[PDB]
């Protein structure tokens, strides 16, 4: 039995993915919108009641529970039920999710298990959600996401003017690397979609996205890495934790300017941070930005409490000449909405947690598994399930597949050897298939082309 | 997103097409009962799924409504059709959906006069059609709660109802059949004591007994099978934690008061009249005859000859409180009544003490103003319904005093109303037949998700 | 403030006094029956008015409740001693205080026996006192509003609906004596017709003046003083400003719907029937029965001996839906039943839209909840003080259905009830006559303000 | 004819003194506070709706309508009310409330013309400050009203230790003004009553009550002014409208402390405030007040919005050692309750205009007509009304009277002239007659003494 705790936002999302698979799931919010989203919630029951008093988890704590996912908004309380948990009851495998991060410095002892926390893993949102980092580093990338375990990634990488991509033919590309073995599963140009076949890379808006295994994956990102010429500036109109933390860790590299609406937070700032120009005023008004150089700013990043006060004040500076644009999305249906050309990136902070934790665990088997992501496109794991012939796609070659429209098989991960997905290839019985959808509106037609005769 | 639900009603209709073999096979045992409609009925029905069974939105609010109005109208006129065929009781399509309503919608109205001599499938079926909507009533009104009347899943109380369900009809059938009944009397009168229906294999329905044993058994079955079967799941889940948390829920207290009350009166008021010679007789059919009628059951063990007026004429006015909100059958549930109460005094409270704070407690817990509200627009909608109902029944001809008595054995899902009806509903006026149909439909879903079809601003 | 009351007390008895001095000179002015009584209570009620006026004291909300209780109380013993020390109607106490109450709280019971042939003091005096109480009704219910369901000048109105009230019982009394009624007795009727009260000086009700014309008068100024008399005062404030104002108040609107929804019901039912040979003596009886039980006036002019079982029933029901909540006499008011049509209309039309925002609005302004949570609160104190009225009448042995009939016909201030007590209250069980007035009191005081005082917690 | 305006923060007091007149009253306030606070605890009329929209309006009735009081927090709004119902409906007799205070500056050549929309009366509510002045001057003056026109005035003194009252025995005070008719009420010490002819005045607090003609308290208030230093040290707690408006008022004469908690309003009044010293702290702590030489201050003065606030501040400022302490109380239950002794004065502003106006206003001449104070006191001025024996109290001496007691007549009003009512009473008196009692609860009795046999 797999019990998880607390009304943060992530938790939802740790709640609809690891459904099933003959474990029984329960959440336990805390009283108000734990309520809510307990009741609104698919599949296993809610209990309100705060996460760290014994008589909430003694329905837990016993009775066979499996693995203990306390994820909490606030740290303090959450360590605190930890402990109540163990001491009080076996509950032999618990995680723990603290944004301290003070305490994510030194584990020390008590995240030893000795005293205090007494857990397996730690989740952070502060160093998991740093992965913005990687974007920023990483020049030209909208997006990764992972299937199988670890062997195969999709990439999402945009060509900017000026950039080594633009106006070099796809061969160009393929040539370029002769002993890399990618695929490329869709390009979308200005919003609509596009057949590549050794096509030219428009400079304006190309996206092109790579499916391959994450060595040569991380190899061509290690070479576009090399070639494109690194970013400069970097401007950020948030305050928070996030914020914070984040011109700490890229002032040193840098040369960062922040934004504030609140006069003592800014004053905060400008104590703690050193070498990052920290200022007072509205994300929104034009006459800060174009002020400071909004045209010729690289990357900005918006880490707002509203999530509607981001989209607005980075699609402003994406029109006033911004590079590179990110947001903070803390609603799936802003996320699914706002990233395309106008918002180069969301970043949904349950997304960020879950893709890459999730994915190594427990290799989730459905016949159709979805990754979410923006656009009308959607990247899904099929799983070929059913006898050799008995199954509309076990046994039958790539080729002779009736896919939906769009839909363009990537590659194929046969147990612990990954193929590039052709036309002289043969599906084989539980073999993960990795496809790319340009509609997701056709995700249960894959479903119903995955789904044998029932028995 | 209408029109999708077909793939329901064939789904729905499949499962009812595999429940006609089980009393086929009653018939074949037998040997006797012209058993050859069920398994016509089966095909057809059977039939009737497959034609209509294209998926087209599955998955991993205001169509609920229309799904539970078709759970009950379209059962009812798929349960029609073994009346329909067989020749045994030659009934009119009329009758048929009447007989074929009232055995689904728990109402224990009857159409059909010589039970006695009457093939020992049909009137197995009209049992089991009672005991499938007695499962049918606490599987929707517990699971689906847009119009209600820590917290576990659905799918593991659905069966844990059924098993609390299964062991009942299982205990009570089998002290029935060690009471002096045959097996087959006790597995029909199980199915139709369990699910709190009012219906026998006897034209004298539990007159025909005539034992002091299965009086009592009936009146403790139908207890707790009035009873919150919520309340129940407390006596199953993990054995017996307490067997006193029912005294808990005040809602039982109520249930208690009500029954205790209800039944004294009727029995001080049976012996000033004299109507019986034995006073323990008196005890016996006043403990019955209210446990029967207050908890809307509908079962009968006298003719009312001796009685005076007023006793049935209270216990039809006492069937209008009936079953608990989580159980079987009831027209407005006790717990109605008891918010009722609760109010009246509440706003007695309010007699020297303007500007304090009273809130509606119910065990500890106190109520959203949008459920109390919900509750008195119940009320307001069952008197308007019966209104229309009665003056409908009125308007074809019908006798009216029997008309007042018919509407409120229906809407109670009682059935049997005294007057020109008890208890026969042969010489019913055919239109009258039909708006009473229309009613009893009216009793299940607790007088909303039909009365919105109705609405204007739902379409 | 206890016992500051015995000054109003007092004020109230003496002029009690000056009213018992004008029957006591229409009885000098016949020159028949028993004025010494009259003469004989006056000079006792002034002397108890003044041995308790004593000398007043300090002017200064529990004190309003104790006032109207004891007012209602006071007046109806002091109405008792009258009949108590006469001979002419010789009288137990109790059938005194019997008659003295229910002249002075409107309801139209009666327990003397040979109204014809007796005193003209006495049965103008009956009359007079249900005038009386009849200005005690509207001057309390429309003066005196907390917690009893703009603000004008409360003297001025408290004068202008007694200006109302006798230029309609003028216009009645005239319109009588030109239908042919004495003179006597068209005062006499109309200070009952226009009270809402169902007194006559005749054994026979309003069958003795067997006229269309009185009988169509009876009924007009029935709905007339069954409306609502604030709405009167906008006919008469400024001069006549609108005369259909009236239309506008929903309350009025609801008010004639069952007004014409029962007539035409009664009178078709009155012709599947051929209960009356002739359609125009159906109609005339129908619409007078109606306009009379319905509005709780209480009046007869028929026997019910053709009438079919059902009509008198359903009269008895409809008494429940009585008057306007400012006009004289009612049960539950007919806006109280309004509202419980338009929030079961509100629970309809929020089950489809479910995050919306509804509100029940009348004659186009909102109501506070705590005004709507007062209207339920009524409902249920009537229900379960109207179950332990009749239990106590069954209690002491009066029939059982009689008791219903009783209280049904007190609680509601009718006061003809049907049955065992059907036309004279006289051979009724003497506990079950004290519970009978204690139960028009209750109905009198809309059942909160007596209520409250058996609280423990109110001293 | 009788309206006033909602919301009314005094105004609501103006309808309950105002309301003596035989014809009829009227009262609309703004909304529900008008309303049902107006009706539970008010009379005979009103209203409703936001001010001043016409169609509130015409409720007042305007046909030859009498009263109009135009009650109004804002004054911009307020001559716009009052020209609407002038133009639209027309009411005659128009009065109303200007703070602007520029207008309030220039209406006296503004307004004095005719030309000016529709309100000739005004009525000012922040020229109580004046009063306040007045109380700052004259030292040791708690009170004074006025009876009969203005005829007789009461006044309430206190004597402070270094005063000229201090020591010298009440005979001496009497035989320092031998021109002036004069008539000592009562003496109020440590809280109780004392029977005062012929005593020695004990320095500490005493609370002495003349009673006499307005020429005379005119001059005797002169001559305590001419002998008694005045006050030349003021500390206020209060940084609103009428505080501060009272800073200004008393900058030029006298050394000024002010208290304010809001850093930005005491910013605001440091810019616009000088010669006063303006500080930034609690009014309750003691750790200013003692650093601020609380024990030197003559007046402190305590203007918060809550009436709790200046009651405790200003009875620790009086422990500390301030000689004159006063408030601003807003519920009269409070000045009725705390204010002897330890609370020397509380400016009421319903109080301090109703005690002007009532006087002022036709007839006030009912068998009890009260004036109220702070305490258990009481000043009446009682109407005996009556045939020469039908009264209980008329042609009979004041020795020979059944007052109750405590109860000291002090001057009796025929006409244009006033008589201290020494020994025998020789009077003519159909005539006013000006009492004093020293327990209110027995204001009924009195009435009682002074209503005839009822007919
Ligand atoms: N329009 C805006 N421009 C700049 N900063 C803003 C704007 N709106 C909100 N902020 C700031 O975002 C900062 C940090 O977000 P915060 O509220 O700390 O997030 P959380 O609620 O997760 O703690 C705050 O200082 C807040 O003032
Ligand atoms: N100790 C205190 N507690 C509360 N308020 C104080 C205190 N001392 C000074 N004040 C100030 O009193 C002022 C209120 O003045 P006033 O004009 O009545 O407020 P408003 O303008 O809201 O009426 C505010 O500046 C308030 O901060």
């Amino acid at each position: 039995k797999i019990i998880i705790l607390g009304a943060g936002q992530v938790g939802g999302t740790l709640a609809e993915n690891l459904v099933g698979e003959n474990n029984d799931i329960t959440i336990v919010d805390n009283n108000a919108d734990r309520l809510r989203e307990l009741q609104d919630k698919y599949d296993l029951r809610v209990v309100n009641g705060h996460a760290s008093h014994p008589d909430v988890l003694h329905e837990a704590g016993a009775q066979d529970a499996d693995m203990l996912v306390a994820v909490t908004n606030t740290d303090e309380t959450n360590m605190a039920a930890c402990q109540v948990a163990f001491t009080l009851f076996n509950t032999p495998n618990r995680v723990a999710r603290i944004r301290s991060p003070e305490y994510l410095a030194e584990k020390e002892a008590l995240f030893k298990s000795g005293a205090i926390p007494v857990d397996h893993l730690i989740a952070p949102e502060e160093l998991v959600t740093s992965y913005i980092e990687r974007l920023i580093q990483y020049p030209g990338a909208l997006q990764v996401v992972s299937f199988a375990e670890q062997k195969v990634s999709l990439v999402a990488v945009k060509a900017y003017y000026g950039g080594p991509l633009v106006g070099n033919a796809l061969s160009a590309l393929r040539e370029h690397m002769p002993h890399i073995d990618t695929r490329v599963a869709a390009i979308f140009r200005q919003g609509r979609p596009i057949r590549p076949q050794g096509t030219t890379i428009i400079e304006a808006d190309d996206e092109v996205f790579f499916v391959a295994a994450s060595n040569h994956i991380r190899s061509v990102m290690s070479e576009l890495q090399r070639l494109e010429k690194p970013y400069r500036r970097i401007m950020i109109v948030g305050g928070g934790n996030i914020g914070a933390s984040l011109a700490k860790r890229l002032e040193q590299t840098y040369s960062v300017k922040l934004i504030e609406r609140d006069y003592q937070r800014a004053e905060k700032l400008s104590e703690q941070l050193e070498n990052t120009i920290v200022f007072c005023g509205d994300a929104a008004d034009q006459e800060l930005l174009t002020e400071e150089n909004i045209d010729q700013v690289d990357v900005f990043i918006a880490l707002t409490n509203e999530d509607e006060t981001n989209i607005m004040s980075a699609m402003l500076a994406k029109r006033m000449g911004a590079k590179k644009v990110m947001v903070l999305i803390q609603r799936g249906a802003y996320v699914d909405l706002v990233q395309g050309g106008v918002i180069d990136v969301a970043i949904s902070p349950q997304q960020a947690t879950i893709s890459a934790l999730l994915t190594h665990v427990r290799r989730a088997d459905i016949v159709n598994v979805s990754s979410l992501r923006r656009g009308a496109a959607e990247a899904i794991e099929a799983v070929a399930h059913g006898d050799e012939t008995t199954s509309k796609v076990v046994g039958r070659a790539i080729g002779d597949i009736k896919l939906p429209p769009g839909t363009t098989i990537g590659a194929v991960v046969r147990g612990e050897e990954v193929l590039i997905a052709h036309d002289r290839t043969v599906i084989e019985q539980d073999d993960h298939v990795v496809m790319f959808l340009v509609d997701k509106k056709y995700v249960p037609d894959v479903e119903a082309l995955f789904q044998p005769s029932p028995f | 997103q209408f029109r999708s639900i077909i793939r329901i009603v064939g789904l729905l209709l499949a499962l009812f097409s595999v429940t006609m073999l089980a009393p086929a096979l009653v018939a074949l045992l037998y040997r006797d009962g012209a058993g050859v409609p069920f398994v016509t009925t089966f095909f057809v029905l059977l039939f009737c799924g497959a034609m209509c069974w294209f998926p087209n939105r599955r998955h991993k609010s205001r169509d609920g409504f229309l799904i539970v109005v078709l759970f009950w109208t379209v059962l009812g006129s798929a349960g029609s059709l073994p009346f329909l065929i067989a020749d045994n009781p030659n009934i009119s399509v009329t009758d048929a959906f009447f007989e074929s309503f009232s055995a689904l919608t728990t109402t224990g109205a009857t159409v059909i006069v010589g039970l006695d001599e009457l093939p020992k499938a049909i009137l197995f079926y009209r049992q089991f059609l009672q005991w499938f909507g007695g499962m049918g009533i606490i599987v929707l009104a517990v699971a689906i709660l847009p119009v209600l009347g820590m917290t576990p899943r659905i799918a593991e109380t659905a069966k844990a109802l059924w098993y609390i369900y299964l062991s009942l009809t299982i205990a009570c059938a089998v002290a029935f059949w060690l009471a002096g009944m045959t097996p087959f009397d006790a597995i029909s009168h199980s199915f139709s004591t369990i699910a709190i229906g009012g219906f026998s294999t006897h034209d004298a329905s539990m007159g025909y007994f005539d034992s002091y044993a299965i009086n009592l058994i009936t009146v403790v079955f139908l207890l707790i099978s009035a009873c919150n079967f919520t309340l129940h799941f407390a006596a199953f889940a993990s054995g017996g934690v307490h067997p006193k948390y029912y005294w808990k829920d005040p809602e039982f207290r109520a249930f208690i008061f009500i029954q205790v009350l209800l039944f004294l009166v009727c029995f001080l008021l049976l012996l000033k009249h004299h109507s019986y010679t034995s006073p323990y007789d008196a005890f016996d059919q006043a403990l019955f005859q209210t446990v029967s009628i207050s908890t809307t059951a509908g079962f009968t063990t006298t003719g009312f000859a001796d009685w005076p007026l007023f006793l049935p004429v209270l216990l039809l006015f006492s069937s209008f409180i009936g079953g608990c909100a989580g159980s079987t059958g009831g027209g407005m549930k006790v717990i109605r009544i008891l918010l009722l109460t609760l109010q009246g005094a509440r706003e007695l409270k309010r007699l020297v003490h303007p500007r304090a704070v009273y809130t509606i407690k119910v065990g500890g817990s106190a109520l959203p103003q949008r459920v109390v509200d919900a509750v008195w627009g119940f009320f307001s909608a069952y008197a308007l319904v019966f209104v229309v109902c009665m003056l409908g029944l009125i308007a074809t001809g019908m006798d009216e005093l029997s008309a007042f008595s018919a509407v409120a054995a229906t809407l109670n899902n009682l059935g049997p109303g005294l007057g020109e009806v008890a208890l026969h509903f042969g010489d019913v006026n055919d239109k009258a037949k039909w708006v009473l149909i229309v009613s009893m439909l009216f009793g299940r879903l607790e007088i909303f998700t039909l009365l919105i079809l109705l609405t204007p601003t739902f379409w």
